């Protein structure tokens, strides 16, 4: 159950390879469901599942 | 040769079939979207509210 910065979510957690932006926090997919989130700790990008 | 030519430079043979995968994609996309809705609660999440 991950809470980023206040954003409230249950999933599986995994490396992803997808490219943000410098201002891009979060993620969406077609459907507007969460999909990635862009942790504020370090500079990475995790999936959800 | 003519059925594949045409096949091939047509994009409107397979019309039946396309129309019938986006029908149930786009019946899909309604459905979870509808979760969106929040008919008059604070936040159409269940935890949140
Ligand atoms: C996706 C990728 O190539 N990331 C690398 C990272 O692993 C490395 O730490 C950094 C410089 O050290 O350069 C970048
Ligand atoms: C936003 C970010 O990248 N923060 C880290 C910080 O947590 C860490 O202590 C430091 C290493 O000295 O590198 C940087």
């Amino acid at each position: 159950n991950f809470n980023f910065n206040g954003l409230t979510g249950t999933g599986v957690l995994t490396e992803s390879n997808k490219k943000f932006l410098p201002f891009q926090q979060f993620g969406r997919d077609i459907a507007d469901t969460t999909d990635a989130v862009r942790d504020p700790q370090t500079l990475e990008i995790l999936d959800i599942t | 040769g003519k059925i594949q030519d045409s096949l091939s430079s047509t994009a409107s043979a397979l019309g039946k079939l396309q129309d019938v995968v986006n029908q149930n994609a786009q019946a899909l996309n309604t459905l979870v979207k509808q979760l969106s809705s929040n008919f008059g609660a604070i936040s159409s999440v269940l935890n949140d509210i």
